[PDB]
Formats: C-alpha cells, structure tokens, sequence
RNA sequence: CCGGGCACUCUAACGGGACUGCCCGCGAAAGCGGGAGGAAGGAGGGGACGACGUCUGGUCAGCAUGGCCCUUACGGCCUGGGCGACACACGUGCUACAAUGCCCACUACAAAGCGAUGCCACCCGGCAACGGGGAGCUAAUCGCAAAAAGGUGGGCCCAGUUCGGAUUGGGGUCUGCAACCCGACCCCAUGAAGCCGGAAUCGCUAGUAAUCGCGGAUCAGCCAUGCCGCGGUGAAUACG
C-alpha cells in the first residue's frame, strides 16, 4: 500500500476545496463539525439523486450548500416541495442561515464518484463483477474521458480468497500534476463482506 | 481607515485587496498600497499509517495569510460603496480607525 | 509535596470517622479506600484498614508516623524475588 | 467498551481534570488534535479528502 | 585531624579543601570564609592559627557533621524501615525509593549485575 | 545471551530449555552465537520457529514449520545447521587458483 | 559620493556601503575589530578590496542582521564585492575569477522524519 | 565510488600565512567544528615555535610536513588463501592527507598538558626527523620494504 | 557537565533557572 | 525616538532566469570532455511524488465490515490498585569518563514558531523553585526571549579531581479534588559507576558528519534524554 490520495495530492493545483471558508483558531473545530455534520445527512438523503459534490461557503452568520447531482430534480421535487423541505431539516442543526442551491452535473458518465457508486451498486446487485468493470471503464470512455482505471478489492464473486480486479483504458498519469484527474470511491456492502469500489476518470491536462 | 485582510487562499486574499485599493482610490483619494504581512504558518504532521509504522509520515500545512491596506483620505463617499462588498467567501476583514 | 501554603489534605469524610470516634472515647476499625489521606495526630492509637486495591490492610497508627499518607502502610504489590 | 466511553468524555466530569479530548469523528483518544478535534487519521483522512479549509499537502 | 575531624587537603584552596567533609559542599564553603572573613583562594598551608581556629569554631557549632550527620541519616533511614512505610520497605531490599523503573538499570542500588 | 519469544502463546520453562538444548547443536562449529533469538508462533496450520543469530562471519536467518512445535524447532535447526556450515568453509572453496 | 551593495549568506544579510577615505570599518554601530573581536575569520571579509587595491582608499558603513558571525563576515565579502564593481565596471576582472562576485548557496538542509538530523539515520541492529 | 574519481576539495588559504596547507591542518585539528579554536591553538604553537627556536613558524610546519609524507606503504590484498602486505606508492594527496593525520594524532599523545605546546613541540621535534609522527612514517616505509618480495601483485 | 543540575550549564540543558541560573 | 522618506534590509504575491543555448574538440547520432558568459551549468541543492506486483507482511484496538461468540453480562457506573513490579536478558537513547576540558563573572551573533480562564514586560518578597503587584499584545506592534557553542577576563593544575552527577537524607515550590504506590522543579547535604569500552556493530559524501542551542505538536502538570521542525559553528575522505 503505497499510493497518494489523487485529489488530496492536487489541493490547489487541479483541484479545489469543498468547504471553502476563513476562520480562527478558537472557531475552526465548530465549523468543521457543521460541515461534516451537515454532510452526514446530505450523502444520505441525495444519495438517490446522484450526488457528486457538496460545495461549503460561509460569512457569518450563514452558509451556502452548493449541491452537484446527476437528478436535480429528485433534490428540488415538485415545485421545490423537497428543496424547501431541506433548508427546514437543515436550519435546524445549522442553526443559522443555510441556503441551499443545487447543481447540474454536466455528464454523470465523466464524474468519477458516480461511475463509482455504479459499480458498487451492480456489485451489490450480484453482477459479473470483471465484466461490470469494463462496462463502467467503456462508459466513461465513450463519454470523450481521456483515460479511466476502475478498481474493485475484496471476497469478488463472494469467494473466500479476497482479490483485486481492475481495468484501464487511455491515460491515467497518475505522476502528472498538470492532469485532471477525478476520483470516486465508493462501498459495495454485500452478504459476504465489504468491497471497495475506485474509479479514476482523466479529464485532461490543463 | 485601517482594512486588514485574513484568509487561507492568497488568491482571493490578493484580489480582495485589489477590489479595495482600486475602489477606494477612485472615490478619492489616498489608498496606501496593499502590505503583504507575513504569513503565519500552522503546521500539521501525521503518521501515514493508521497502526505503527512510525518513521513515515505526511506534512500538512495551513496558511492564514495576511494583508493590510490604507485608504488614507477616507471621505465618506468611499466609505459607503464599501458598505456593500463583494469580497468573496474565504476571506475575513477587519476595519479598525 | 503539597504546597505548605494549602492544607495538609484528608478526605474530610475519612477525618469525620476520626473526630466522630475521638468524642466518643473511640475506637472500631475503619475501612477506608484512602491512601491519599495524610495521617493527623488525632489519628494516633487507632487502627484503619487501608485499601491496596484488593484488600483492606488492617494498620495502627503511631506517634512516629504522621506526616506520611495511608497509601505508605499498605502496599499494592505483592513480591518475594525470583528464583 | 468504547462507545460509552466516548458518550462520557462528552458529560462534563466530576473534576476538570478528568477533561480528555476525544475525536469528534471516530471517538479516538490517542493523538487527537485541538485545532480540529480531530485524531492524526481522520486529519490525514478529511485533508486527503478536500474538507479542511486551507489545509494542503505542505513541501519545501 | 583538624577541621572539622578531617585533615583536610593543603595545597588546595580552603573553599575546596572544606568540601572534603562529610556535611560542608560548595554552598558551604561560600558560607564559612565569609563569616569568618577568609581569602577563600588562600591555600590551607597558608592558613594562619587564628584563621584555622576561625574558620573551626563556625563550622563545627553551625552545622551538623561527619560522625553526627551519618548518624541521623542512618536513624532517618532506620525509623522509615520502622514504621514500615514503603520508603522504608525499599531501604529493607535495597531497592531505589523515588519511584525510578527497576526492571533495567538500577545499578547503583541494586549493585553490580547477579547472573543466573 | 540467548533469548526466547513465544509470540501470542505460552510456553513453559521446560519448553525454553528445550529450544536452548537443541540450539546447542550449533555449538558444534566452535564459532560465536552472538545474541541468537529465537520466535515461536502459531499459524493456523501449525506452528513457526524463526531464528535470527549474528556469528563473526555473517548472520543466519531461518523458519521453521511444521504441525508438530518440536518438529518445528527441528527444522529450524537443520536450516540453520546448513547456513552455519555454509559461513564456516565457503571461503575454503577458492584457495586456488 | 556613495557606493552600496548587498551581502547574503546562509542566513546573515549585510548592507555594505563604501564611502572614499582611509580605511575605517563600521559594523552595527562599532568598529570592526571590535564586533568581531578574537574571530580569525573576521579578515578575510575585507579580501575583495585587497583584490583591487581598494585597503585604505574607501571607508566602511555596514550593516549586519541575521545569522551568524560567520556567515555575516562573509556576507560582507560579498557585499563589498559588489560595491566596487558599481564602482568601477571593469572590477570583474580581478574579482570574477577570484569567486568573490559571487554567492554560495550553500544552506542548512532540512531535518526530514525518518531520520535524526538532514541525512543521520537511527541506529538499529539488523540481527 | 563506482561511476567516477573523487574531486579534491580546494580550501581556502588561511588568514596569516595563505597557506591552503596549514588551512589542512587547522580543519584536523579541529573538533566539533569548532574552527576558531582550531586556529587558534596551530597559531599560539606559531609563537611557541618562534619563541623556543628563532626562525619561520611556517618553515619549521613545512619541513614537519615532509619529515611524515611516507613515501610507500603496504596495502593488504588477498591472494588466494592469504592475506598480503603489498607494498604501495602512496599519491601526494594521501601523502599530506597522513602527514597531516600523524602529526595532530602523535602531537595529542604527547604529555604535555596545554594542546598548543603539544601541537608546537611536535612540529618541532619532526621538523628533525624526531618525534612519534616521523616514526609512524618510518615504521610504515620499513614495512613497504620489508615486502618488496611481492611488490608484483600492485594495482 | 549538562547533568549536573548545580550549575548553569545544566539549567540550561533542563531548561530551568535558579541560584545557579538565575533570570 | 519625533519630523520625513521606500532608497536599502525585509516581508509576499506575480514574473525573468539555465536550454547543452554559444565556442573548442570526439562523435553516425544520442551524448562526453573542456571553455566563456552568469548569482546559478549540464537534473543547481533539498522537497513533494512510489509502476505491475512481493512479503497468505501490518492493522477486526483508529474507522468500517462478513461470520462466530456474550446479554441482570464477555454490556454499564464507580472507588482503589495495576499498565511504573525486578534474580536476569536484548534494542534505542541521554550524560560522561576531562585541560581542544570544568567553573565563575562580564559581552555579542539566529531561524522557525507559539501566545485573550493565553504569552507575560517591568516592580517588590524570597539564595531559589516560585509568589504578590501590575502595564502591553485579537498580535511584522506586546510577550515567551536569554539563543548556546563563540568573544573577554579570572579560577582550576592532571588527581576519580572545581572530571562525572548516579544514589540517598532533610527542607521547600507548583499543577492538581488528590502527587503513597506514581509528577516536574528549587535549595542544603550526600557525591556512585565511569581512566574511552570483548566478540561484534551503526551513521554519514558538503553546509553533510560532528558539535551547539531554539521552537512546536500532545499537554492542568509531566516522568521528552522521545518525536517533527529551526538556525549557529563547521570538517575528514573516496585509489578503486
Ligand atoms: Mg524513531
Ligand atoms: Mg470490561
Ligand atoms: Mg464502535
Ligand atoms: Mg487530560
Ligand atoms: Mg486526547
Ligand atoms: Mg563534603
Ligand atoms: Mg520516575
Ligand atoms: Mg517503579
Ligand atoms: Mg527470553
Ligand atoms: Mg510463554
Ligand atoms: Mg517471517
Ligand atoms: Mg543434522
Ligand atoms: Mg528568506
Ligand atoms: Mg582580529
Ligand atoms: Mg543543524
Ligand atoms: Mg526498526
Ligand atoms: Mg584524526
Ligand atoms: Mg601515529
Ligand atoms: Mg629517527
Ligand atoms: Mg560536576
Ligand atoms: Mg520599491
Ligand atoms: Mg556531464
Ligand atoms: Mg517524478
Ligand atoms: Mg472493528
Ligand atoms: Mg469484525
Ligand atoms: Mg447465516
Ligand atoms: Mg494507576
Ligand atoms: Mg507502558
Ligand atoms: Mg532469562
Ligand atoms: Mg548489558
Ligand atoms: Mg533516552
Ligand atoms: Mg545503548
Ligand atoms: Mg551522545
Ligand atoms: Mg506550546
Ligand atoms: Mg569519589
Ligand atoms: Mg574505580
Ligand atoms: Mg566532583
Ligand atoms: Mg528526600
Ligand atoms: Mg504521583
Ligand atoms: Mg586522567
Ligand atoms: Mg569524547
Ligand atoms: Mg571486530
Ligand atoms: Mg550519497
Ligand atoms: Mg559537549
Ligand atoms: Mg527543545
Ligand atoms: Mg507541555
Ligand atoms: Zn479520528
């Protein structure tokens, strides 16, 4: 085990915090729990829609929960019966000012965390799990991505012996800094045991 | 008619303090240029592993960079666009006199 | 030690037993889980059974052994050597 | 027993001295940062992740 | 045997030659030529009678020394290892009594190492 | 000297002597047994006798495995019997040219 | 009138400026055989001018700040260095060649994990 | 190392006689970096040399210097199954670098108490072809000739 | 030396002060 | 320090800069040696970064999670004890065995950090640990803060010592509800081993090794001589 978190190592480079806020010493803990708290809820509930990315901003006094998703719809509801239905649930832990947008995720076969939460979801489903990888791999491909790698870890199949399976086509320069590359990782929980889901999707270089 | 500016990404520290010293110069009339004060560096270093392994470790920093800026001949007709700024998220201001 | 500034510590509800035996033209054993308690002069011919973790170890208590704490008379590890 | 132990590092305690900082997110008591409220996992773990305000990768 | 009971060192200064008693350090060594006004750099072969019996006189009615010092500590360490207190418990097996780890080193209290 | 880890077991005084017993076949070679270490352990189907000893010529580094512990320690030591001929008289063999 | 250069090294900066007259040095508020009085590598920082045969024609204003007293001195052998050639621009010749218009990099490197200072590794026993 | 030679680091002349050699000697003098000291105690034997014996300091130094060059060595090689002492021409480099060496290493067995007076006294004794240093060198060469038998096997 | 706690350079190395170190 | 100023130093954001680009030569070429310019030259020095895989490596005790197992108890609360035990054995370290040293007094020269029940100037009491006053600083402002080695001068005189600072007696400080087990520090006294270490073995190729001090996280306090950083002084050697 010897790999860099691709995102974590691209903080301001290619990539971009997703909770983006000043704050001293003696406030940094509290808001960070909000954000994760708030979170907590969110990846659950959106969950359905096709979340990707929870964006954060806060001033004081308020914050603003941009959402990424595959289904806006399924956030908003009819009218916006859901949407408001949040920011009530949501005022209530943040105890403030929580607007709430939502955003569209251009194509969900390009976001690595959604091609990823597929996979698992097939894998969950008892689906031929080699063979799943490679429809995921030629979905983003197909979808004009420059490179894709999927990975899947543990009792594959459900046998005894735990495995790695993965596939790769294009480029995926893990090493270059200049390359866009996003990454999803999701957790394939089955009757047997746990199986970690991976997806890399290379963007470009910039 | 002090402005100090804190925040952890330099990139909107500096062009917040460029969206003041421009405003302000315009609405007349002295705006002493926009310090780089130096950053204050908190420092973060991890294990990797989550169980021994002690000599590997990671290197984390946070940075609450700083900038300071003086419109000097206020006239009370910059210190009313001001009211309403557009500074964005990451970024905190302090107005002392 | 303690700072002379404070006080010399006892429990306060061991020293209770003591003063409440003392009026009364003491004594009975005294089981207490205070090793931390300093002996006091009013304590002196008594006998207090002194918690190691285990057991209370029956202790009487001397003119010479005052300034000390009950911890000091019943010890908490039982060892004979090796061999 | 772990979970009634992070339940009662949260109750404020008979003495202030039998205060311990505990991890605000997976309840470790071991290495547990004051700035974050955070153990040395989850601060790799959250920062690898993005959800640390200015928090990065630090080289010189 | 001179002052205080030891015959101490010539040749060396008065301030050092005093540590060679059982009681007088460097603190005290200060402390005496100075009562006393002594030359502390004056080498003992230099002292003259009057500054001996001087520099005698405060030092053995100040403080307790050689004969009588060892004498209390051992009735200190005799009456700890009376009471039966656990500073006393450690005098009676010549094991270390401030808490110092026993299971390496301990050497200076235990003695040179006993092979098995 | 010679020491002895029994690695999430127990074992018996008897059981340690047993191993510096059959450890003093190496004694054989009249060369120094610098610090020898013995691990015991036991993996699901049987147990594992490492060693890891220092001579003046190398070192000998040797697993033992078997169902049978006694077993186990013997193959330890036939591995380790060879490696120690093998330090003492290879540097015989190239005498010519 | 008045001629200036700037001094760096390890982590000492000086700010050298040469004034004509007969020779007099001042660092930091003192003479310099004063302020690096009993240093033996104190001469050689006033070297670049006996490269120039510059000993007694100029007087020295300098100031010093960080670092060592060292790295200091040699900060003004750099300095120096530098404010003759504004001096005079035919000065590289006879100060290029004799390394002094220039400025070592040469740093404290850093303490990494792992080991006990930049590069001393712990010790251990492989068996 | 393997892929190419070495560099010989060049030292800047010291301050009182612009020598790069003596500069050699101070740094072998010295311990725990601290150079001052260093050069302090080879130039406070400067005086002691000048004071005891009146002539050049850096002259009596040299002429040390060249009373410890050991013009040959043995350097051992395994030949078969027995370890030689071959004899050996020792580089100039090498020649100073053990004159260098020598000299502190024999001046600190000296009984002398203060580190100047020993490091004078010795450069004073070998500037004759005296003194515990000179010796080394000489028992180093004795040992070269003694085995010019297998002066053949050299590298 | 640096453990001898009598004199300064072994206040130093403990990183206290008193008649041997003082402030 | 006031006036005045951004020159300089600095601070911190954006750029320029080095590419075998030029010259000499060997080359089929790629490159190699040598030269000039230049602050830097052939990856400029250090960093971050770790391929398919290996060790059925490590972690069910950070977390998650399959299954097996406990349910007035294999769950939960508490007081106390233990994790600190000590015939021994190994690993990592600290301090040393002294004069290139030890002590005292005086006097310079850093960097990176941290600091609103926090950092504490300065005053007073105490030999001191510290305590009582009390100003400043949301901190390039005020503070921790003295950097130490070094420099000057004086003591020591080769001795188990003015080396070394273990061990123990007695007396105090502080944190803390509470220092018996089991805290750190101060003061008096005690003043051990150790005279440079067998077999064997570690690190380090340049601002490195060595040596010197400073900071931080954890943290009421602290068993830190640990760890992660920071600068000061500053080597030896590489035939192969
Ligand atoms: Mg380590
Ligand atoms: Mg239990
Ligand atoms: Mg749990
Ligand atoms: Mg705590
Ligand atoms: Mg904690
Ligand atoms: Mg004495
Ligand atoms: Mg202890
Ligand atoms: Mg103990
Ligand atoms: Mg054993
Ligand atoms: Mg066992
Ligand atoms: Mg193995
Ligand atoms: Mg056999
Ligand atoms: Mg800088
Ligand atoms: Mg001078
Ligand atoms: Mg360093
Ligand atoms: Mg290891
Ligand atoms: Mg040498
Ligand atoms: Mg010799
Ligand atoms: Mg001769
Ligand atoms: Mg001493
Ligand atoms: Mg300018
Ligand atoms: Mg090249
Ligand atoms: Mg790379
Ligand atoms: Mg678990
Ligand atoms: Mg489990
Ligand atoms: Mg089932
Ligand atoms: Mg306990
Ligand atoms: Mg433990
Ligand atoms: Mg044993
Ligand atoms: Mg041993
Ligand atoms: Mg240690
Ligand atoms: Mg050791
Ligand atoms: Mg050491
Ligand atoms: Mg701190
Ligand atoms: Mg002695
Ligand atoms: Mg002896
Ligand atoms: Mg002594
Ligand atoms: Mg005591
Ligand atoms: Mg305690
Ligand atoms: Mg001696
Ligand atoms: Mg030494
Ligand atoms: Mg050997
Ligand atoms: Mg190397
Ligand atoms: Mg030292
Ligand atoms: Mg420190
Ligand atoms: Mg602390
Ligand atoms: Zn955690």
């Amino acid at each position: 085990g010897n790999k860099i978190h691709p995102i974590g190592f691209r903080l301001g480079i290619t990539r971009d915090w997703e909770s983006r806020w000043y704050a001293g010493k003696k406030q940094y803990r509290h808001l960070l729990l909000e954000d994760q708290r708030i979170r907590g809820l969110l990846e659950k509930e959106l969950y359905s829609a096709g979340l990707a990315r929870v964006d954060i901003e806060r001033a004081a006094d308020n914050v603003a929960v941009t959402v990424h998703v595959a289904k806006p719809g399924v956030v908003i509801g009819r009218g916006g019966e859901r949407i408001r239905v949040l920011r009530e649930e949501l005022a209530k832990l943040t105890g403030k000012n929580v607007a709430l947008n939502v955003q569209e995720v251009q194509n969900p076969n390009l976001s690595a965390p959604l091609v990823a939460q597929r996979v698992a979801e097939q894998i969950e489903r008892r689906f031929a799990v080699r063979r799943a990888i490679k429809q995921a791999v030629q979905r983003v491909m197909e979808s004009g991505a420059k490179g894709a790698k999927v990975i899947v870890s543990g009792r594959i199949g459900g046998a005894e012996q735990a495995r790695t399976e993965w596939a790769a086509q294009g480029r995926v320069p893990l090493h270059t800094l200049r390359a866009n590359i996003d990454y999803g990782f999701a957790l394939a929980r089955t009757t047997y045991g746990v199986l970690g889901v991976k997806a890399y999707i290379f963007l470009g270089e910039v | 008619i002090r402005i100090k500016l804190r925040g952890f990404d330099h990139k909107t520290l500096d062009a917040s303090a460029q969206k003041i010293v421009e405003a302000a110069r315009r609405s007349g009339a002295q705006v002493s240029g926009p310090i780089p004060l130096p950053t204050r560096v908190r420092r973060f270093t991890v294990i990797r592993g989550p169980f021994k392994h002690k000599d590997s470790r990671e290197h984390f920093e946070l940075r609450t960079h700083n900038r300071l800026v003086d419109i000097i001949n206020p006239n009370r007709k910059t210190i009313e666009q001001l009211m309403t700024l557009d500074l964005p998220t990451g970024v905190e201001i302090e107005i002392k006199t | 030690p303690r700072s002379l500034k404070k006080g010399v510590f006892v429990d306060d509800h061991l020293l209770e037993k003591v003063l409440e035996l003392n009026a009364k033209g003491e004594k009975r054993l005294i089981k207490t889980w205070s090793r931390r308690s300093t002996i006091v002069p009013e304590m002196v011919g008594h006998t207090i059974a002194v918690y190691n973790g285990k057991q209370h170890v029956p202790v009487y208590i001397t003119e010479n052994m005052v300034g000390h704490k009950l911890g000091e008379f019943a010890p908490t590890r039982t060892y004979r050597g090796h061999g | 027993a772990r979970k009634a132990l992070i339940e009662k590092a949260k109750r404020t305690p008979k003495f202030k001295v039998r205060a311990y900082t505990r991890c605000v997110r997976c309840g470790r008591a071991r290495s547990v940062y004051r700035f974050f409220g955070l153990c040395r996992i989850c601060l790799r773990e959250l920062a690898h992740k993005g959800q640390l305000p200015g928090v990065r990768k630090a080289s010189w | 045997a001179r002052i205080a009971g030891v015959e101490i060192p010539r040749n060396k200064r008065v301030d050092v030659a005093l540590t060679y008693i059982y009681g007088i350090g460097k603190a005290r060594a200060k402390e005496a030529l100075e009562k006393t006004g002594i030359n502390p750099a004056t080498r003992v072969k230099d002292l003259t009678e009057a500054e001996v019996v001087r520099l005698r006189e405060y030092v053995e009615n100040t403080w307790k020394l050689e004969g009588e010092l060892r004498a209390e500590v051992a009735a200190n360490i005799k009456r700890l290892m009376d009471i039966g207190c656990y500073r006393g418990l450690r005098h009676r097996r010549g094991l270390p009594v401030r808490g110092q780890r026993t299971r390496t080193n301990a050497r200076t209290r235990k003695g040179p190492r006993k092979t098995v | 000297t010679m020491n002895i880890t029994s690695k999430q077991m127990e074992i018996t005084p008897a059981i340690r002597q047993h191993v510096a017993d059959r450890l003093a076949k190496l004694e054989k070679w009249q060369t120094h047994l610098i610090n020898p270490h013995i691990i015991l352990s036991k993996e699901p189907q049987g147990f594992v006798a490492d060693a890891t000893i220092n001579t003046p010529n190398g070192v000998l580094v040797a697993s033992g495995k078997h169902e049978d512990m006694y077993t186990a320690i013997n193959e330890l030591i036939n591995k380790l019997e060879r490696q120690l001929n093998k330090l003492q008289h290879k540097g015989e063999a190239r005498r010519a040219a | 009138e008045q001629y200036y250069g700037t001094g760096r090294r390890k982590e000492a900066v000086a700010r050298v400026f040469l004034r004509p007259g007969n020779g007099k040095v001042t660092v930091n508020g003192q003479d310099f055989n004063e302020y690096f009085q009993g240093l033996v590598r104190a001469v050689a920082a006033l070297e670049p001018l006996r490269a120039v045969d510059a000993l007694g024609h100029f007087d020295a204003y300098i100031t010093v700040r960080g670092g060592g007293k060292s790295g200091q001195i040699d900060a003004i052998k750099l300095g120096i260095a530098r404010a003759l050639v504004q001096y005079n621009p035919d000065y590289r010749a006879k100060l290029k060649p004799l390394g002094f218009l220039t400025r070592d990099a040469r740093v404290v490197e850093r303490k990494k994990y792992g080991k006990h200072k930049a590069r001393r590794a712990p010790q251990y026993s492989k068996r | 190392a393997r892929r190419r030679r070495a560099e010989v680091r060049q030292l800047q002349p010291d301050l009182v006689y612009g020598d790069v050699l003596v500069t050699a000697f101070i740094n072998k003098i010295m311990r725990d970096g601290k150079k001052n000291l260093a050069a302090r105690i080879f130039y406070d034997a400067c005086k002691i040399i000048q004071e005891k014996t009146g002539q050049e300091p850096l002259k009596v130094f040299k002429q040390a210097v060249e009373n410890v060059k050991p013009r040959m060595e043995v350097r051992s090689r395994r030949v078969g199954g027995a370890n030689y002492q071959v004899p050996m021409e020792v580089s100039p480099r090498r020649q100073q670098s053990l004159a260098l060496r020598w000299l502190v290493q024999a001046a600190n067995q000296r009984p002398e108490r203060r580190a100047a007076v020993r490091i004078a006294h010795e450069l004073m004794d070998a500037a004759e072809g005296k003194g515990g240093a000179v010796k080394k060198k000489e028992d180093v060469e004795r040992m070269a000739e003694a085995n010019r038998a297998y002066a053949h096997y050299r590298w | 030396g640096k453990g001898d706690r009598r004199t300064r350079r072994g206040k130093i190395w403990r990183g206290t002060y008193g008649k041997y170190r003082p402030r």
